[PDB]
């Protein structure tokens, strides 16, 4: 395959690292209670321990809970992993 | 006579914060087999007799982590040495009235 | 031995303390007993027990793991003509070559010794240290692992200001007088530096050529030979092939000092 | 590589053999021949692997748990409590049984003599083991002694390989019983490699391997031969490997 | 000279290759050489390589392809998940054979396929083994099935007198977890160098 | 019951390990995933719309060298194929 | 309490790098060669400094340049230059 | 990086300083630097023979020295255009080392995929303390492998038992054979036995990996769950 080996850069550095976490219990919830609610009409009781549940967990506040070091490597291990030849 | 310099970690960063890491190790490592079973000196008053304005966090915590670990050693099996070496690192009731009441 | 030990009842069990000393005991007599295990690498017995220059050999060398450099692509072309040819994708040390230069390096550490002067390890890679510490101990030396300031003997001053110096005899003994604090402020510069990484430590090989300080230093396929007094040609990435040439090097050290006391005692 | 350790007064044993016990032909066929195949064997099964560095002892500590590489247990099982046996055997390196030894045997049979537990395990050697084996007088964690046979290459260290009665023939209810306690303690230590804990020590092993007596002894009395063993044994070593 | 003791030398023993380190293919047999450690050796890093390898490794037994690349690091992977199959197959003790009616080839330019197995198993199919029990006439071994049943670091075909629903069926798609005896038949061995066994489900 | 997506079914003939039941496993595996390659130059299908077809986007477009994963000569020459099949009817 | 700047030069060297600080005093003779005043354009202002350059040398083929830089006056500036100079001390044949 | 001058020249440079006046006091290195001197000699020096093969690098074969004729029978009458180029790069970059036993070695794992799977040691015993006797396969201090059929299939060539190259190797393949179903044999005799005389074995190798699986499977299980809830919603 084509292999692509960049210039000598100042500094190798993601400026964004995502640290993809999982999404919220409570919104979930509040999204499950609004599927119920496209079907069933408005209010029926087959959704009546879902309300339950998001009423439990957003009672404290409305979500429930509240980095990744890469770039803490890449400044570290780029002198290392680059293929810039000897001084 | 020579002028020399009195710790082989002399030449290093914080050198006497170095040299009694070393005695330490030394001791563990003789101590090794010996099996295991708190009021260590404060970091500003290990700075004082260790490395001062150099001594830095992580060199304390590693100096914490070997003195616990020596302490650890089954009272019954430790040493006098060890004990010697370790010394270094060491350091009204209210009530009711004639009439029984409590004032506040 | 033991004073603290509190034996239990002889109608009672063994205590666990009690149980521990046996097993101690059963090891020291009995445990290494059915055979004994000739021919066979110990890591610990590098640095204990390390062989004299003389009877190094190249096979000795090579399984030490000397023989083996960076890499092929990672080459500096003026390590050249220390190195033997390439394979598995790296180029590897002629050990003829760098058993010569041992034994010179060699010599030259022990000279120092009994001519009495401060002999550095310096060491920066990881597992390094202990090895670096017992070398030390071996000669009447000195050591760094945790890393070096630039300007040690450059900015000596600065850096080595409120460090204890000391007096000694013609032997190693303390002689402990007070040192005026005229006499204690001067530099006490190494007449041996001794890397153990010179491809990390430019900085330091740079000050002691400064600072006008023979060095030695375990030169890989990718480090440049010309920078320091005395090259060994060799694999310094590896823990244990550094380890054996710097045990050597303190065997030869600890030589000279012994020379040096025998002839301080005549 | 594992090699024969050299024995005092090496030349003297070749020449003679062991005074009492064994012949100059019978001690070659026990240690400086058998011994030595061991140890080759062994070599040969740990050449390359991480087994190589460890003692004998120590290699079987570490296979004990291990049911595959059984062969390499039996081997170094074999290796150590041959060369416990020869040093039991030594006439040098008169002594009498220590009194503390004494004590303790008073205090674990029911205060019997020390002939009179000799007899014992005579029996206990005649009864249990059929065709090869060890005879072991042991001591645990609890101060008392006691004897404890094996059938082979079992160690009395570690109780799982004991190996100390034939299930190839029938067995007894309180022997099975036994047996499933032992298994049900095994399974109560809960590692990932699955080893008890075990502090048994062995005072006196002896030798029930062909190896020993079959050249002096014949196929019959070896009853007999162990009887002279126990008689004349170094006692200075057992005395040496008795206290904590 | 130095030249010949190198071709001898550990390193030189190792037969290089290129494979991929991660492949999410199928994996038949293993690709690369495994290498241990002692635990002394281990404990100042050395593996007898090139280099050092970090101190995060705390496994014995790894696999690499480049002693040393132009990132400046060994390739590994610190597994040796092959060894342990081998092992768990000789437990098993299900010995292989050709299904094929042809000779057994350890016994009697250059063949690069397989010959007979790659030397997962140099047993021979007569023997039986007893125990106190008695001579085991059917191996019992537990396994996982996944819809094929997992059986010791082997795949298997399964098959039964009855498909049990009360097992199934209560939990579909998490019959993984369950640990279910099976009774292996036999062992074959295909060109491509698959061992394909065939069980039998216990209840 | 569950999905496909987060269930790796190991093969009939393959060896396993621990790792390879995990969530990571499946993760990897979604991580790391002809005639032309084969070595024939593509100017012979010139008149093969359907093989040609192949190395074509659904709109029409001709596929990119990164995308397709040609011999640079080797993909000159199938574009060159491409535009001589356009140019004909065919195609 | 409180050529003696060059004695004191002298002595600051014999602590740094152990040379001789008679030698220093006597033998070596030093020579300003350039004498410049140099400016930079901070945000505070043009903010000037002392350029010195001042060859020392024993007259016997024993020679050093030194250069040496102060914002406060020039006398600190040739004191520093001095000081390179006797560091950098060369043998020309 | 530029052949450093002042790495090598330290006792020069520190002799001009005490003939000076600048130093007072030798250095306690001078005297040894004096009697034991650096090499300050940087060259690349070239290479005439390959060490491995024993192949010679420097020479050229003439037209004199190839007088009959070459494949599709054409007697060479000038230099070709390679005979003609300066090839000094050749004698100065390093040999490529090969074997013939790295061939044997490639071909052994292709045909024996399961030798990979027995763990390797690397870390080296003393080599010059070894004297392995290739008449058999089995040596001591080395095990049995792969390695010990190549040695002894080389054996086999120097000796001439049997001239080529390959049927010594199936006869080295044939000697493994035979001593690896022994060893084979004598695990699970050993094993039997151990089971007989009424050993206890705690964990087995297969209960091991059965445990060892559990826990993965706990871990995805709690996981996936989680997943469904999240696609769910
Ligand atoms: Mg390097
Ligand atoms: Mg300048
Ligand atoms: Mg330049």
């Amino acid at each position: 395959p084509p292999v692509y080996r960049l210039p000598p850069l100042p500094r190798l550095k993601v400026k964004k690292p995502i640290i993809r976490q999982e999404a919220n219990k409570c919104l979930v919830l509040m999204s499950n209670l609004l599927q119920c609610w496209s079907s069933y009409g408005h209010m029926s009781p087959k959704c009546a321990g879902l309300v339950t549940e998001l009423k439990s967990c957003t009672s404290e506040s409305a979500l429930g809970k509240r980095k990744s070091n890469i770039n803490y490597h890449a400044a570290r291990l780029y002198d290392r992993i680059n293929g810039k030849p000897h001084d | 006579r020579r002028i020399v310099p009195k710790l082989a970690t002399f030449y290093s960063a914080n050198p006497n914060h170095e040299d009694r890491i070393n005695r330490l190790e030394r001791l563990l490592r003789k101590y090794i087999k010996l099996p295991s079973q708190a009021p260590w000196i404060s970091f500003d008053e290990y700075a004082l007799i260790g490395g001062g304005t150099k001594l830095k966090p992580t060199q304390y915590t590693q100096l914490l982590y070997m003195l616990n670990k020596l302490h650890n050693i089954d009272p019954q099996l430790t040493n006098d040495e060890i004990t010697s070496e370790l010394s270094q690192y060491y350091k009204k009731i209210k009530t009711l009235d004639e009439f029984g009441r409590s004032i506040a | 031995p033991y004073p603290n030990l509190i034996p239990s009842a002889n109608d009672k069990p063994y205590s666990s303390q009690e149980l521990f000393l046996r097993q101690l005991n059963h090891s020291m007599r009995t445990a290494k007993l059915g055979a004994t295990i000739s021919k066979v690498y110990y890591p610990h017995k590098d640095i204990f027990y390390p062989p004299l220059p003389e009877n190094i050999t190249v096979e000795s060398l090579m399984s030490a793991g000397v023989h083996l450099g960076q890499s092929t692509s990672l080459w500096r072309s003026s390590t050249q003509s220390y190195i033997y040819g390439e394979y598995k994708g790296i180029h590897i040390i002629d050990l003829n070559q760098t058993l010569s230069y041992l034994k010179r390096a060699a010599k030259v550490v022990e000279g120092v010794s009994e001519s009495g002067g401060i002999i550095l390890f310096l060491g920066t890679r990881q597992g390094q240290k202990r090895g670096l510490e017992e070398a030390a101990k071996k000669t009447h030396g000195y050591y760094v692992s945790t890393r070096w300031i630039p300007g040690t003997l450059t900015n000596s001053t600065e850096i080595s200001g409120i460090w204890e110096k000391q007096e000694i005899d013609s032997n190693d003994n303390p002689t402990e007088r007070a040192l005026s604090p005229n006499e204690t402020s001067k530099q006490v510069k190494p007449d041996l530096l001794v890397v153990l990484n010179p491809t990390e430590n430019r900085n330091a090989l740079l000050e002691a050529i400064k600072s006008r300080v023979p060095t030695i230093a375990i030169i890989d396929t990718d480090s440049e030979p010309s920078l320091v007094t005395y090259p060994i040609p060799g694999n310094d990435d590896s823990l244990r092939s550094v380890n054996f040439l710097l045990g050597v090097l303190a065997r030869a050290g600890q030589r000279g000092l012994q020379n040096r006391l025998a002839r301080n005692n005549e | 590589i594992h090699v024969v350790p050299k024995l005092p007064n090496s030349k003297a044993l070749l020449q003679n053999g062991v005074p009492n016990i064994l012949s100059s032909s019978g001690f070659k066929t026990v240690w400086f021949d058998y011994q030595r195949y061991l140890c080759d064997k062994l070599t040969l099964a740990t050449a390359g692997q991480s087994l190589e560095s460890y003692y004998p002892f120590h290699i079987l500590l570490k296979t004990a748990g291990n049911p595959l590489q059984s062969n390499i247990f039996n081997l170094a099982s074999s290796i150590h409590n041959n060369h416990l046996f020869v040093e039991n055997i030594l006439p040098s390196a008169k002594t009498e049984p220590s009194r503390l030894f004494l004590s303790k045997i008073k205090d674990s049979f029911n205060g019997s003599d020390w002939e009179v537990v000799k007899e014992e395990m005579i029996y206990r050697a005649e009864n249990e083991v059929l065709g090869q084996g060890w005879l072991f007088l042991v001591e645990n964690n609890e101060k008392k002694l006691f004897i404890l046979t094996s059938n082979n290459n079992g160690t009395p260290y570690y109780f799982p390989r004991n190996q100390s009665f034939d299930l190839n023939s029938a067995i007894s209810i309180d022997e099975f019983a036994t047996l499933k306690q032992m298994k049900e303690l095994i399974g109560k230590s809960t590692k990932l490699n699955g080893k008890v804990q075990d502090w048994t020590m062995p005072i006196i092993c002896v030798n029930l391997w062909d190896h020993a007596y079959l050249h002096d002894y014949g196929v019959g009395n070896r009853s007999k031969y162990v009887k002279n063993v126990l008689d004349n044994l170094n006692w200075s070593v057992v005395n040496n490997r008795i206290f904590s | 000279t130095l030249a010949e003791l190198l071709g001898r030398s550990r390193i030189a023993q190792v037969a290089n290759n290129h494979k991929p380190l991660t492949y999410t293919g199928k994996k038949f047999h293993p690709t690369h050489q495994i290498i241990e450690t002692k635990p002394s050796t281990l404990y100042r890093q050395e593996w007898g390589l090139k280099s050092a390898i970090p101190s995060k490794i705390k496994s014995r037994y790894l696999v690499y392809n480049d002693l040393d690349t132009l990132e400046r690091i060994t390739t590994f992977e610190p597994r040796g998940g092959t060894q342990w199959n081998r092992l768990r197959f000789q437990e098993m003790g299900v010995p292989i054979v050709s299904n094929i009616g042809r000779q057994n080839p350890f016994f009697k330019k250059f063949n690069t396929e397989i010959i007979g197995t790659g030397g997962l198993s140099y047993s021979l199919p007569g023997k039986l083994k007893n125990s106190p029990n008695g001579v085991i006439q059917r191996t019992v071994v537990p396994g996982r099935i996944l819809n094929l049943a997992a059986i010791g670091g082997f795949v298997a075909d399964v098959v039964f007198f009855q498909s049990p629903p009360s097992s199934f069926n209560s939990m579909g798609d998490f019959i993984r977890m369950k640990t279910f005896l099976f009774e292996i038949l036999e062992a074959s061995m295909e060109k491509n160098g698959s061992v394909s066994m065939h069980a039998r489900l216990l209840e | 019951k569950i999905d496909q997506s987060l269930s790796k079914k190991l093969p009939k003939g393959t060896i396993y390990d621990p790792f390879d039941f995990s969530m990571g496993r499946i993760h990897l595996d979604r991580k790391y995933q002809d005639i032309m390659k084969s070595g024939a130059n593509p100017l012979e299908f010139y008149a093969r719309p359907r093989i040609l077809s192949r190395y074509v986007t659904s709109t029409g477009r001709i596929q990119h060298r990164d995308i397709t994963g040609l011999s640079a000569k080797n993909q000159r020459r199938l574009s060159k194929a491409i535009r001589r099949c356009q140019a004909i009817g065919l195609m | 309490l409180p050529k003696s700047k060059s004695a004191d030069v002298a002595a600051g060297l014999h602590k740094q790098t152990g040379v001789d600080p008679d030698y220093i005093t006597r033998k070596l003779t030093m020579k300003p060669l350039v004498m410049k005043r140099v400016s930079n354009q901070t945000g505070k202002g043009k903010i000037a400094s002392f350029y010195a350059l001042v060859v020392v040398g024993d007259k016997n083929g024993m020679v050093g340049l030194g250069e040496g830089k102060s914002r406060e006056e020039m006398s600190k500036a040739i004191f520093k230059a001095h000081w390179d100079a006797v560091r950098n001390l060369k043998e020309i044949p | 990086m530029k052949i450093q001058t002042n790495a090598v020249n330290v006792l020069q440079r520190t002799s001009a300083y005490l003939k000076s006046g600048l130093l007072k006091e030798t250095p306690a290195w001078y005297n040894v630097v004096a009697s034991i001197p650096p090499s300050t000699k940087f060259t690349r020096e070239p290479r005439f023979k390959n060490p491995s093969n024993g192949h010679i690098i420097g020479k050229l074969v003439d037209v004199t020295e190839q007088p009959h004729a070459n494949n599709k029978g054409l007697y060479k009458t000038r230099p070709n255009s390679s005979d003609k180029r300066v090839g000094v790069k050749r004698l100065y970059r390093p040999p490529k080392l090969t074997y013939v036993e790295d061939r044997l070695r490639s071909l052994f794992y292709k045909q024996h995929p399961w030798e990979l799977s027995r763990p390797k040691i690397l870390v080296e015993n003393e080599i010059g303390d070894e004297n392995y006797d290739w008449s058999h396969m089995l040596q001591i201090g080395r095990p049995l492998d792969g390695e010990s059929v190549i040695q002894r299939t080389m054996y086999l060539i120097k000796t001439k038992q049997y001239g080529d190259m390959v049927e010594a190797y199936d006869h080295a393949r044939y000697e493994f054979y035979a001593l690896r179903m022994q060893e084979e044999t004598e695990q699970q005799v050993a094993l039997e036995e151990a089971e007989m005389f009424g050993s206890l074995f705690g964990v087995s190798a297969i209960e091991h990996g059965i445990q060892k699986e559990q826990e993965v499977l706990d871990v995805w299980e709690k996981k996936v769950v989680e997943e469904t809830e999240l696609m769910a919603a």
